[PDB]
């Protein structure tokens, strides 16, 4: 259902069955009893509850807000633009923090499957996460609980004349 | 109702409190300066009235 892009999920790498031993694996029976009493129950009820799900069939949509001038261009006082901007800079916050949401579940899925190498086999997932975290703590960070667009438009003015001074230098 | 009610009647409520702010500062503003000045309808205390002038011949010619 969700997008494998956006949740990559490496190819299953299964070893096949190969047998050695000529004991009865208690495994496999106490499987097939379970897909014997839950799973085939279960798959019913399933069954009959999504018929009757799409029997009636309806839909619900994603709101899309249209892009809004930001506090930059927005005069001193103008109350009205600055009150445009401070809701399109805070639904941009919220979307910032669920994609750093998004990054550290990819950084917990990578950590919990590679077993005992995820040291080594997750180093590009914790490139990613250093990145957008990087990204993160530069833009929304030390703002403090009363922050605004106008506190953001501060900060980077700040780090862009730190920028300029190292660059003169 | 929906989202965008409230985001109206928000920027209503911010422009009527906006225009408010702003005729405050500039009620003071003009009170300040028609105290200072006395040049306004405002803060004009009164002074004698000139129509209790007696423009007739008096008894000394040098009035």
């Amino acid at each position: 259902s969700w997008d494998k892009d956006v949740y990559p999920e490496p190819p299953r790498r299964t070893p096949a069955p190969a047998p050695q031993t000529s004991l009865p694996n208690p495994v496999t029976y106490l499987t097939k009893i379970f897909d014997l009493l839950v799973d085939r129950p279960v798959t019913l009820a399933r069954e009959f509850i999504e018929q009757q799900h799409a029997k009636n069939r309806y839909y619900y949509y994603h709101r899309e807000f249209r892009r809004v001038p930001d506090i930059t261009e927005c005069e001193e006082k103008d109350i009205l633009c600055m009150f445009e901007a401070e809701m399109q800079w805070r639904r941009d916050y919220k979307v910032d923090q669920e994609i750093v949401n998004i990054i550290q579940e990819r950084l917990k899925a990578c950590q919990q499957r590679e077993g005992e190498s995820y040291r080594q086999n997750c180093a590009k997932e914790l490139e990613q996460f250093t990145q957008v975290s990087k990204a993160f703590q530069d833009r929304y960070s030390d703002l403090g609980a009363h922050y605004s667009a106008r506190k953001c438009l501060a900060k980077q003015k700040q780090r862009m004349l730190a920028e300029r001074k190292a660059a003169k230098e | 109702d929906g989202p965008e009610k409230n985001y109206e009647k928000t920027m209503a409520i911010l422009q009527i409190e906006a225009e408010k702010a702003e005729l405050r500062l500039k009620e003071l503003e003009v009170r300040r300066l028609m105290r200072a000045r006395g040049d306004g309808p405002w803060y004009q205390y009164p002074t004698i009235d000139k129509a209790l002038i007696d423009h007739s011949p008096k008894t000394t010619p040098d009035n």
